[PDB]
């Protein structure tokens, strides 16, 4: 329901650190712990994981030997921890924590990031458009396209559509198969054919006008597309 | 050399006997196997296992020894020392296996009259299998890795006399472990009914209401004198011609009442099921009932 | 005043089966006859469950035809599924003594209830990622016998003693009463258009009870022992009563007869519980003879035994399309036939 | 190794499997003790000296927890919800052994004893409980032994033949219901003799229960 | 009382005696009827091929 994130400021590289987050007035004891990073001109990519009971740790393409992730819920130590910094690493984190059931809703919420600066066989899908300019009154129709096959044989598709309003923390809007998340109003929609995915707002607002990003992994790597930013 | 010392006259009668206990033995071992291995709610709880464990090892030992026994005797076949000492594991195999399986019969009983309150989940499937499997991998090592490089051939040995091609250290080491595990079965047999006997005295003074004596205690005396009885009548003599035998003094009629004292062995296996198998009054309802 | 009273009632019992004697036409076998029978048909364990420790009493099947609940003599409740085989999450509860669970048709809530009269019913779908108590119907003086959801809102329970309640979920007062049945209430199944339901009862007695109107609509008097099972047919005007004299039989509700009776020599002791399918094509029934016996309901010959428990059945169960099928049985384990 | 939602999700299964295990040893260490019986008689004030639906009490002595089942306030069909307490070590039977002395009776022109032997006829011969031993308390031995002077036993039952020495008259009705028992070999009953004024009237009881188990465990071996 | 029951019982017969009613043969024929209409969409009654395969692994 809250995010309580601690972490920040300016370092230099091979400076160890740990940034942590806490979920108090919120059972976390089962969920996962996705960590993402904020790229200024391209999508979020997914860097860290753990699952419940901490039995199970994963890394993106290229940071295996650099992150850790340690949990520890009866002292709400929830933590990453930096090893081996490097200089390019001027970034901001989010912490999205989910679990996997039949019928659920993975990464139905979000938490709140916090920015960091730093001292100066991957499946990659193609953007339909990007750094597309900002009008209200007009409906959103933006595509997507996938590498290879989405459907897996056990039928559960990966079709992300994370949306980000101007702000501070993004927000789902489908997560499996054109359905939509908790804690967003009807008007968006999403849809898919093939290995061409679509998202679609009909209705405009203050609020509607956002950023949109796409995923479809099946494999650990999981990493967005061309920022398709209207703001830009 | 030649230790084949044999009359036909007693041989044909040696023959028969074994011929006829070892038919015995196998029938009695297939029944108690047809009865237990019928896979319902018997099978759950470990003593039925040491149960059928005592009773296939015994109903493989006794067909085994008997035609090695009676291949060696009435047909003379010599052999060479390869064949002989691969034959002859068998039967030390078998053996060790039935004293494991009957030490393993009281340690479960002792643990059950010690403490009851935990005897549920103290003895239970996984540790049963991993003792029964241990008892087993033991066993057969003690039986077959000693005779592949231990020889009378070898070095410091004077054959073990009426054994053929027996080291006397190789001897030594199996009585050891035979009365050690005995001697362990009669510890736990007479502690039991020490314990029961306390039991009953403890439940007659204080005056609780509920075979005008003791049920309980004289029950278990009848069960479990007769077993101790049986065993000590079936592997008395033996344990200790193979102590003369150690000792070296050779004699016509010591191979003859070693021969005859065999009798002894087989009948041991004969009546250990009908007294194991056949007491339990668990058993014997699920005998009747099927 | 008490004679003519009596007099009166002889009477008006006795215009009432005079009525259903003249409204058999002919029976049912001499109609459901003459077609192919569905043979010698069973069927391996496709799956096969673990995890309880004692006896289960009821389990429910879901919305989604995939998910299920079951709950046992221990304090869980546990959500399984079926496909792959984990256990979604369990939930513990107040009273080991546990008779009714069900699975609401949105999936949000669950409904369980034992010994105490009392109706828990607890929220599955919560943002905090939990299972709570959401609501705690307390309005009987007895044992609950069986719990089936109406609505996202209306539950309806059948108590121990006499009698039928339907619930509110905001307050927990109660919506209607249903009074009758002289005698204890054993099972309770809800129609699927959810505006009718029944109720057998250890007096031989079930009668049809107005979800709006609150009065009883129809009475059946059947079998000379208790009644422990009864399930709607698919169609929602027929229904099948199972006895604890060994036999089963089939009622319809605009015939107000008897149609079927099942019943086999070779077996002697009740029926636990029982349950239909797709179509109304196979009705399945659970015994206490460690079996658990399929036959159709048109033709009452044997089609096929589900063998392999080591206990008596107590539960059934079939997805909402009519794939697989689920049992369960006094050992704690918990088969998926397919 | 299978998808990502997968190779989370049989994850679940293993944290469940681990609760369950482990709570399901946990119930195991407690032995669960019915009262199929009249308890409202005197045993409410023997609940009261250790410290509507069924009524669970829990209590410990000597490293064993007890589930007293009290049913007492069901009211209802006794054979349906009886299956439900299969299982349980023991029964305990009460009597007030204040009936033939007081001839309370009410029970419409009969005495009330006629009923608890008709209970205790039914609850002894009963299939669930074959293999488990009724155990049986009786209370008020004070009022018993200082109201049984002038109170006449055979104008009750002509079938007593006996003085009127409270040690000697209450042994005769014993038999009646004891023999009534059908399975002698296992289903043994009990008795205490309570008194209101008696301190130690749940030690026998435990002691009985240690009767039960050990025997019970000479079942499973085999040394009987 | 005894008499006051009474009335409640003899109003419940007869409110139960003047229900509508039906013959058996046309409730017995919907049945059989409703069986043929859903017969095809049933897998336990005619065993559908693997074609679907579920409940596979
Ligand atoms: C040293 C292994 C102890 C196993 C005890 C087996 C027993 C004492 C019953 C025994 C052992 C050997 C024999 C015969 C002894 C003769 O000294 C030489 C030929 C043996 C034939 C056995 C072939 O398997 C025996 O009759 C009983
Ligand atoms: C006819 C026959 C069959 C099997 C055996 C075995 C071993 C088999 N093996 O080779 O391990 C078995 C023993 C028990 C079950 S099978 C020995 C044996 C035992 C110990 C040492 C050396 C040989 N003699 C045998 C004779």
């Amino acid at each position: 329901v809250q995010l309580v994130e601690s972490g920040g400021g300016l370092v230099q590289p091979g400076g160890s650190r740990k940034l942590s987050c806490s979920a108090s007035g919120f059972a976390f004891s089962s969920f996962g712990m996705h960590w993402v990073r904020q790229a200024p001109e391209k999508g979020l990519e997914w860097v860290a994981y753990i699952s419940s009971g901490s039995g199970t740790i994963y890394y993106a393409d290229t940071v295996k030997g650099r992150f850790t992730i340690s949990r520890d819920d009866p002292k709400n130590t929830l933590f990453l921890q930096m090893t081996s910094l490097r200089s390019e690493d001027t970034a901001m984190y989010y912490c999205v924590r989910s679990i996997y059931y039949y019928g659920s809703s993975p990464f139905d919420f979000w938490g709140q990031g916090t920015t960091l600066t730093v001292s100066s066989s991957d499946i990659v899908m193609t953007q339909a458009t990007s750094s597309v300019p900002v009008t209200p009154g007009e409906s959103v129709s933006i595509s997507c396209r996938s590498s290879k096959s989405l459907l897996h044989s056990n039928g559960n598709t990966y079709l992300y559509w994370f949306l980000q309003r101007p702000g501070q923390s993004p927000q789902l809007l489908i997560y499996r198969m054109s359905n939509l998340a908790s804690g967003v109003p009807d008007r968006f929609s999403g849809s898919g054919s093939g290995t061409a995915f679509t998202l679609t707002i009909s209705r405009l607002e203050a609020e509607d006008v956002g950023v949109y990003y796409c995923m479809q992994h099946l494999e650990y790597p999981l990493t967005f597309g061309a920022g398709t930013k209207l703001e830009l | 050399e030649c230790f084949m010392v044999l009359n036909p006259s007693q041989q044909l009668a040696i023959a028969v006997l074994s011929l006829t206990l070892g038919t015995f033995t196998v029938l009695e071992n297939l029944l108690v196997l047809c009865v237990i291995l019928h896979s319902r709610s018997l099978r759950c709880r470990p003593s039925y296992h040491f149960i059928g464990s005592l009773a296939v090892a015994d109903l493989l030992g006794s067909v085994i020894f008997v035609y090695s026994f009676i291949d060696f005797h009435v047909f003379h076949r010599k052999d060479s020392r390869n064949v002989f000492l691969f034959k002859l594991g068998g039967v030390t195999a078998s053996f060790t296996a039935s004293v494991g399986s009957l030490f393993l019969t009281a340690i479960d009983r002792y643990i059950s009259i010690h403490r009851p309150l935990a005897y549920k989940r103290i003895v239970t499937r996984p540790k049963a299998v991993v003792a029964f499997c241990l008892m087993w991998t033991i066993a057969i090592v003690i039986a077959v890795l000693p005779l592949l490089g231990w020889n009378c051939e070898k070095l410091q040995s004077v054959c073990s006399d009426i054994f053929p091609h027996i080291d006397e250290t190789y001897l030594m080491f199996w009585i050891g472990v035979t009365s050690v595990l005995l001697l362990f079965i009669v510890y736990a047999y007479m502690y039991i009914l020490w314990k029961a006997h306390s039991h009953a005295v403890r439940m007659i003074q204080r005056g609780t209401q509920k075979p005008d004596q003791a049920r309980m205690d004289i029950r278990l005396a009848k069960t479990l004198v007769l077993i101790l009885v049986v065993l000590i009548i079936c592997w008395g003599p033996l344990l200790a011609i193979m102590v003369y035998d150690v000792f070296g003094k050779m004699n016509k009629l010591i191979k003859t009442v070693f021969a005859f004292c065999s009798m002894l062995c087989l009948l041991n296996s004969t009546v250990n099921p009908i007294i194991y198998a056949l007491r339990s009054k668990d058993l014997r309802h699920a005998f009747r009932s099927m | 005043e008490l004679d003519q009273l009596r007099q009166e009632a002889e009477q008006l019992k006795n215009q009432i089966r005079d009525a259903r004697k003249a409204c058999a036409d002919a029976t049912l076998s001499q109609i459901t006859n003459n077609i192919d029978p569905v043979g010698r048909i069973q069927m391996r364990t496709r799956r096969t469950l673990r995890g309880h420790l004692a006896k289960i009493y009821a389990m429910h099947w879901g919305t989604d035809s995939r998910l299920l609940v079951s709950a046992s003599q221990d304090g869980k409740l546990i959500i399984w599924d079926s496909y792959t085989t984990n256990k979604v999450h369990a939930i513990p509860l107040r009273s080991s003594w546990v008779m009714t669970c069900a699975y609401a048709p949105s999936g949000n809530y669950v409904a369980c209830g034992g010994l105490d009269n009392i109706c828990s019913i607890y929220n599955l779908k919560t943002r905090e990622g939990n299972v709570r108590v959401s609501r705690e119907l307390a309005g009987h003086t007895g044992y609950l016998s069986c719990c089936r959801f109406l609505d996202d809102n209306q539950i309806v329970t059948s108590s121990g003693d006499t009698t039928c309640a339907l619930w509110d979920i905001e307050t927990g007062q109660q919506t209607t009463t249903f009074t009758g049945h002289t005698g204890d209430v054993m099972s309770l199944s809800l129609a699927p258009d959810t505006r009718l339901f029944v109720s057998g009862a250890c007096d031989a007695s079930a009668k049809l009870w107005d979800v709006r109107e609150g009065m009883c609509r129809q009475t059946f008097t059947g079998h000379e022992s208790d009644i422990n099972a009864i399930c709607f047919f698919p169609n929602g005007n027929a229904f099948a009563t199972g006895s604890d004299d060994a036999t089963c039989r089939l009622f319809d509700l605009r015939a107000d007869q008897e149609l079927m009776t099942y019943s086999h020599d070779n077996i002697i002791c009740g029926i636990t519980s029982v349950s239909f399918s797709k179509s109304g094509r196979l009705l399945l029934a659970g015994y206490d003879d460690f079996n658990c016996n399929v036959w159709d309901a048109l033709k009452a010959d044997r089609a096929g035994v589900l063998a392999g428990h080591d206990n008596r059945v107590s539960c059934l169960g079939v997805t909402d399309d009519g794939m697989a099928v689920a049992t369960g049985s006094w050992d704690s384990f918990l088969k998926i036939w397919n | 190794t299978v998808s990502a939602e997968d190779k989370a999700a049989a994850e679940r299964s293993k944290m469940i499997d681990k609760n369950l295990r482990e709570d399901g040893e946990k119930a195991a260490r407690e032995v669960k003790l019915l009262l199929l019986g009249a308890g409202e008689s005197g045993k409410n004030t023997i609940v009261k000296q250790m410290k509507t639906g069924i009524v669970e009490t829990h209590f410990t002595f000597k490293d064993l927890h007890f589930k007293m089942f009290d049913v007492g306030a069901q009211r209802s069909e006794r054979k349906k919800w009886i299956h439900c307490f299969e299982g349980v070590t023991a029964i305990i039977f009460c009597v007030a052994l204040s009936a033939y002395d007081l001839v309370l009776a009410e029970d419409e022109e009969m005495n009330r004893m006629h009923a608890s032997m008709k209970l205790f006829d039914s609850i002894c011969n009963n299939k669930w409980f074959t293999d488990t031993s009724i155990i049986l308390f009786l209370n008020k031995k004070d009022l018993f032994e200082e109201k049984i002077t002038h109170s006449p036993l055979t104008i009750c039952f002509p079938e007593y033949t006996g003085a009127n020495k409270y040690d000697e008259a209450a042994s005769y009705i014993q038999s009646k219901f004891e023999d009534l028992n059908k399975r002698k070999d296992t289903k043994e009953i009990y008795t205490h003799f309570t008194c209101s004024t008696d301190t130690k009237n749940v030690q026998f009881v435990f002691d009985a229960v240690t009767d039960v188990i050990i025997k019970n465990n000479l079942k499973d071996c085999g040394l009987f | 009382a005894s008499i006051a029951q009474a009335r409640k019982l003899v109003e419940q017969l007869k409110m139960e005696a003047n229900i509508d009613r039906i013959k058996v043969s046309k409730a017995a024929a919907d049945l059989m009827a409703y069986c043929e209409a859903h017969a095809k969409e049933d897998p336990l009654l005619t065993p559908v091929p693997a074609s679907e395969n579920p409940f596979r692994e």
